[PDB]
C-alpha cells in the first residue's frame, strides 16, 4: 500500500495473507467471507505458462495477522487449502477480466477478535455505495513504493497498511489506461489535483476493497485488489474486481 | 458466519470507531 | 542466448508479489525480481537453475 498508514489492531479482521515459503514467490492478500471460504484474485494462484505447473497448492493462508514478518502466537491461525476455484473465464493474456478466485479451507477457522468475515454486497448495497467520489478502504502488506526488485528507503511494511480511496468515474478510468476495462472491474484513487495520494502495490493483490454502509453499520466487500500501471502514479488509478457483478459465481461455486 | 458479517469484534461490537472510518462516512454524505 | 534474455525484468500491471528470476545479461548472471502475477514476459524463471539453463550467455 503506497501513501497508506499502519492499520490498528483488529481493523480488518477479514484480511487474509497468502504466503508461500518455497518458492518464496508468494505474498498476496485475500478475504475471509465464511469460516471455510477465502476470496482472492485469480492471478495470485497462477504461474507463467512455460512453467507447466497446474497443481496449485503448498500455499499457507495466514489469518488474523497484523505484523507482516512476526509470528503472532495466540492471535493468528494458519490453514491449508482443500480446494481452489479460479474463475474459468479469467483472462490474463487478454482483458484481465474476471480476476477472482475462491479457496476452500481444509477445516473451518474459528473467529475471534482478530478473525471475522466481511459481508458480500447485495443489490441494494451495490446501489447505495458504488458511486463516484465515495470512499472505500484497501488493506495490505504489499510494497510501500513502486518496485521491480529493491527501492530506496524502506520497501515492505512491518504491519498491515490501510489507505482509503475514492471510487472514480468510469469514463475517467476508461481514459486512464490503454487496457480495455470491463464492467466487472472498477477504479479508485485520487486525481492529481485532489492533494492526497494512495494506492495498492505489489503484494496487495487479492486483498479486500471494503465500504461501510451508513445504514446498517456493516462492512461490505465491493472490490478485490487486482491491477494498475505502477503504484500511486498521477493520472493512474488502481483497478479492482467488481465483487457484486461476480456475486452469482461466488454463490454458485460455494 | 454471514448473519453478523461485517461487524468487527474490536470495533462495531464495542461501539468503537477506528481513526479514519468517518472519512469514509463523510464521502457518502455527498462525496 | 535467446533474444528474450536480453530484455529487462517486467513486473507487469498485476499487484501480486511473485519473486522470480531473470537473466541479467549485463552482469551475465540470473537475479530475482518482483513479478506482478500477469503479463509475464519470457525472461521470467521459476529458479536460477531454469534461468541459467535457458539463458546461460546472451
Amino acid at each position: 500500500i503506497v501513501e497508506g498508514s499502519d492499520a490498528e489492531i483488529g481493523m480488518s479482521p477479514w484480511q487474509v495473507m497468502l504466503f508461500r515459503k518455497s518458492p518464496q514467490e508468494l505474498l498476496c492478500g485475500a478475504s475471509l467471507i465464511s469460516d471455510r471460504w477465502v476470496l482472492t484474485a485469480a492471478h495470485c494462484l497462477l504461474y507463467p505458462p512455460w512453467d507447466k505447473n497446474f497443481t496449485e497448492n503448498d500455499l499457507l493462508v495466514r489469518i488474523g495477522k497484523h505484523s507482516r514478518t512476526r509470528y503472532e502466537r495466540n492471535i493468528e491461525k494458519i490453514s491449508m487449502l482443500e480446494k481452489i476455484y479460479i474463475h474459468p473465464r479469467y483472462n490474463w493474456r487478454e482483458n484481465l477480466d474476471r480476476d477472482i478466485a475462491l479457496m476452500k479451507l481444509k477445516k473451518p477457522v474459528a473467529f475471534s477478535d482478530y478473525i471475522h468475515p466481511v459481508c458480500l454486497p447485495d443489490r441494494e448495497t451495490a446501489a447505495s455505495l458504488l458511486q463516484a467520489g465515495y470512499k472505500g478502504r484497501v488493506t495490505g502488506w504489499g510494497n510501500l513504493k513502486e518496485t521491480w526488485t529493491t527501492n530506496v528507503g524502506k520497501g515492505q511494511p512491518s504491519v498491515l497498511q490501510v489507505v482509503n480511496l475514492p471510487i472514480v468515474e468510469r469514463p475517467v478510468c476508461k481514459d486512464s489506461t490503454r487496457i480495455r476495462i470491463t464492467d466487472n472491474m472498477f477504479c479508485a484513487g485520487y486525481k492529481p489535483d485532489e492533494g492526497k495520494r494512495g494506492d495498492a502495490c505489489q503484494g496487495d493483490s487479492g486483498g479486500p476493497f471494503v465500504m461501510k454502509s451508513p445504514f446498517n453499520n456493516r462492512w461490505y466487500q465491493m472490490g478485490i485488489v487486482s491491477w494498475g500501471e505502477g503504484c500511486d502514479r498521477d493520472g493512474k488509478y488502481g483497478f479492482y474486481t467488481h465483487v457484486f457483478r461476480l456475486k452469482k459465481w461466488i454463490q454458485k461455486v460455494i | 458466519g454471514e448473519a453478523d458479517c461485517g461487524l468487527r469484534p474490536l470495533f462495531e461490537k464495542k461501539s468503537l470507531e477506528d481513526k479514519t472510518e468517518r472519512e469514509l462516512l463523510e464521502s457518502y454524505i455527498d462525496g | 542466448r535467446p533474444d528474450f534474455c536480453l530484455e529487462p525484468p517486467y513486473t507487469g500491471p498485476c499487484k501480486a508479489r511473485i519473486i522470480r528470476y531473470f537473466y541479467n545479461a549485463k552482469a551475465g548472471l540470473c537475479q530475482t525480481f518482483v513479478y506482478g502475477g500477469c503479463r509475464a514476459k519470457r525472461n521470467n524463471f521459476k529458479s536460477a537453475e531454469d534461468c541459467m539453463r535457458t539463458c546461460g550467455g546472451a
